[PDB]
């Protein structure tokens, strides 16, 4: 037998937003990330917590280095920025959709940078703020990021959904539509 | 309870600047990103491992540390000052050179206890899809969802004849929550005495899973 895997420690610090991030990825999925402001390790799946631990302070220390380093890089490049790269957005259900059976809609935001985005779930044109969740900015093989936003929903033919995504690289917000269709 | 170890993030130094780099845009809101990916490549568990650290500034990968090299190497000129600075520090180099063991191998052993062995059996379902009068080629859908790991084989059969043509798929779809799904569709015009079957193989199963329509 053979066990082929990849573990990645991904971290960044962004200006002028002053936002940092520290996470671990296993074969493309997030193991955990550290809530930089609260200094706490957030596991992607609750069950993971009983098998390991991670001292959040190590991530904070690394991000502190990244922040110092960013100033050095800005100085070295004479503050020459790059263009904003807009994301691709896709909406799909997590499981086969059956009327009246709870399901989850996934809004997959991909291939973009900088790692900052505004996302709004809409059900029948109205923002939904309950039963929603999101991942942090996840690494890709290249220099770009991806992210997942989720919405719990109850399949019905009277509804239609939209995932609206805004990014500094888009002319106008992008609104992706989704509706049940057996 | 084992503690996951983090890679050490090196401190960079100033000294000089580079003549106008690049943009590829302009007008847009200016942004500045310092991003680092420390990757552990396990070719066969901890037996064969390669550590690859990659540094990015905005949209550009500029520096790399490949454990097979043992030193930092510039990918673009923006990363050269760091390569030279860090490579001149024997203490830092030994520390980085040792992380394939102190971080990669160390963490794999921890994860090998619950991530490597994770298995979630897929739910397989089959169903037709068109617009009532099929008109053109008919479409049969084989839905395989809620599974992990990603390695899976989904095949169609026409009366025991594996269909190697007329296949339309979404490919492996990652849900972001440690589960995958895929839709493998077969273009074909049905016939009563002609049965279509979907066979699914996955490391969470003991025997293949099959469904007829
Ligand atoms: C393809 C291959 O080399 N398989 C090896 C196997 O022979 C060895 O027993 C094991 C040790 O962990 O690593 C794997
Ligand atoms: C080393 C270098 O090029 N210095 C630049 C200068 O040329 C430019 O006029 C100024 C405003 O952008 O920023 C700085
Ligand atoms: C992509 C985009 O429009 N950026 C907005 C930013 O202007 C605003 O200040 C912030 C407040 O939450 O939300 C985000």
């Amino acid at each position: 037998i053979k066990e082929e895997h990849t573990i990645i420690q991904a971290e960044f610090y962004l200006l002028p937003d002053k936002r940092g991030e520290f996470m671990f990825d296993f074969d493309g999925d997030e193991i955990f990330h550290v809530d930089i402001e609260k200094s706490e390790t957030i596991w992607r799946l609750e069950e993971f917590a009983k098998f390991a631990s991670f001292e959040a302070q190590g991530a904070l220390a690394n991000i502190a280095v990244d922040k110092a380093n960013l100033d050095v890089m800005k100085e070295r490049s004479n503050n020459t920025p790059d263009a904003n790269v807009a994301p691709e957005v896709t909406v799909l259900s997590r499981s086969p959709v059956n009327l009246g059976e709870p399901n989850i809609l996934i809004c997959f935001i991909d291939k973009f940078s900088p790692p900052v985005v505004n996302v709004t779930w809409l059900r029948n044109g109205r923002p939904v703020t309950e039963g929603v969740s999101e991942t942090v900015f996840l690494p890709r093989d290249d220099h770009l990021f991806r992210k997942f936003h989720y919405l719990t929903f109850l399949p019905s033919t009277d509804d239609f959904y939209d995932c609206e995504v805004d990014h500094w690289g888009l002319e106008e917000p992008l609104r992706k539509h989704w509706e049940f269709e057996e | 309870k084992k503690v996951i170890t983090a890679f050490n993030e090196g401190l960079k130094g100033g000294g000089g600047s580079l003549v106008g780099g690049g943009s590829g845009g302009g007008g847009s809101r200016p942004w500045f990103l310092e991003y680092c990916k420390s990757e552990c490549h396990f070719y066969n568990g901890t037996q064969r491992v390669r550590l690859l650290v990659r540094y990015f500034y905005n949209l550009e990968e500029n520096l790399r540390f490949d454990s097979d090299v043992g030193e930092f190497r510039a990918v673009t000129e923006l990363g050269r000052p760091d390569a030279e600075n860090w490579n001149s520090q024997p203490e830092f180099l030994e520390q980085k050179r040792a992380e394939v063991d102190t971080v990669c191998r160390h963490n794999y052993e921890i994860f090998d206890n619950f991530l490597v062995p994770r298995r979630v059996e897929p739910t397989v379902t089959v169903y037709p899809t068109k617009t009532q009068p099929l008109e053109h080629h008919n479409l049969l859908v084989c839905s395989v969802s809620d599974f992990y790991p990603g390695n899976i084989e989904v095949r169609w059969f026409r009366n025991g004849k594996e269909e190697k043509t007329g296949i339309v798929s979404t490919g492996l779809v990652r849900n972001g929550d440690w589960t995958f799904q895929t839709l493998v569709m077969l273009e074909t015009v049905p016939q009563s005495g002609e049965v279509y079957t979907c066979q699914v193989e996955h490391p969470s199963l003991t025997d293949p899973v099959t469904v007829e329509w």
